[PDB]
């Protein structure tokens, strides 16, 4: 599913900005 | 058409009413814009409780006023970190903005001051915690319950854009949910004065616009690519773009594509078709009709404008809170001490904060 993919790319958790 | 006389006649008296209120914000925030603040406290002020978040900037912690009793959130900036980092205009743009903005969903600036080592905002404490930890709990927020969010993200964009501000860092990392259910905008080190364009590459890879990633020169439509970005992950769960590693989320993002649940109405896809547009020359929130492409969309239609910015609506979720200092919204982490200096540490960059 795609909630599956989700969870499969490892960014789940919270998310740093570009710098 | 699609109004009939009275309603036409009150949706043009609104958007009306609301180019007063920002002409009227405009020039108040310009008058603080140019005669602002400063060294409004110092750090024996306040006791140190907790740390309730952490960046490569530093740390933001509960903290408590020793007179007064009350509890605040104060942002403790490394003024050598800051500097080895280059963002020391990001820094000083950050508490020029949050000194002259105001809105009922940007967070308040207390107080600020600097000492050797050390730069020091203290803001309101929002102790809801962050939407980013309510949304990967309960999984995602209804309709409703997004479009509560969404409206109030889409009021503060109004505002900010009328002061030229692009926002340019919006996720729900950086969103706070308040005592009464409301969010609270906290983060301003990426924002930028901009009537114009603007070249920087920044952000967060999932919602990045296409002309940030394509390293074009952009405008304040980048906020609206976001929006769609938000309100999608709020309804959703995840957001519209993700992959293992940044440059695939890109490809994905520049692509032109999107799917959807199939539990999002036909409302919600077609006000995200039109927020997450490639294209600038259609990007609802980038066209003639400006804002009220977005607030006049049927996804909104339920949605009483004013009685969102004034408060009256109830919030479809209320965090717990136990009482002042509760910190049971934010996660726990290492505590270290801030040490100072007998040295005053990199004086001449910091002169203006
Ligand atoms: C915005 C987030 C983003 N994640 C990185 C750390 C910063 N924080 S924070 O610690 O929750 C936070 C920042 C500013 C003001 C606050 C007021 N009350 C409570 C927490 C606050």
């Amino acid at each position: 599913t795609t909630y599956a993919d989700f969870i499969a790319s490892g960014r789940t958790g919270r998310r740093n900005a570009i710098h | 058409g699609h109004m009939g006389n009275a309603a036409a006649a009150k949706k043009g008296s609104e958007q009306e009413s609301v180019k007063e209120f920002l002409a009227k914000a405009k020039e108040e925030f310009l008058k603080k814009w140019e005669s602002p603040s400063q060294n409004t406290a110092q750090l024996d002020h306040f006791d140190r409780i907790k740390t309730l978040g952490t960046g490569s900037f530093g740390r933001v912690m509960l903290v408590k006023h020793k007179e007064t009793g009350n509890h605040y959130a104060m942002k403790i900036l490394d003024k050598q970190k800051v500097v080895k980092l280059k963002q020391i205009e990001h820094t000083l743009n950050e508490k020029r903005i949050l000194q002259a903005v105001n809105f009922p969903f940007l967070v308040k600036l207390e107080f600020s001051f600097k000492d050797n080592s050390n730069l020091y905002m203290v803001m309101e404490y929002v102790p809801g915690g962050e939407m980013f930890s309510h949304l990967r709990r309960i999984g995602r927020f209804s309709e409703p319950h997004a479009r509560f969010y969404a409206a109030q993200i889409v009021l503060t964009f109004e505002y900010l854009h009328s002061l030229d501000l692009i926002y340019r860092d919006l996720k729900p990392e950086n969103l706070l949910i308040d005592q009464q259910g409301y969010i609270q905008v906290t983060d301003f080190g990426f924002a930028k004065r901009v009537k114009g364009r603007t070249w920087t590459l920044c952000g967060t890879p999932e919602y990045l616009a296409p002309e940030i990633i394509l390293s074009k020169g952009y405008n304040k439509a980048v906020d609206w690519w976001a929006l769609g970005v938000l309100i999608y992950e709020m309804a959703a769960g995840y957001p519209p773009f993700f992959a293992d590693q940044p440059i695939q989320i890109y490809e994905k993002i520049v692509s032109g594509k999107v799917r959807f649940p199939s539990h999002f109405s036909s409302d919600l896809k077609d006000l995200l078709r039109n927020l997450l547009q490639v294209d600038l020359t259609k990007r609802f929130g980038n066209l003639k009709n400006g804002v009220n492409d977005i607030k006049n969309h049927k996804w909104f239609a339920t949605t009483d404008w004013i009685a969102i910015y004034q408060r009256k609506v109830e919030a479809p979720f209320i965090p717990k809170f136990k009482g002042p200092g509760d910190t049971s919204n934010f996660d726990d982490y290492e505590e270290e001490e801030i040490r100072v200096s007998i040295n005053e540490k990199c004086g001449k960059e910091f002169t203006e904060f």
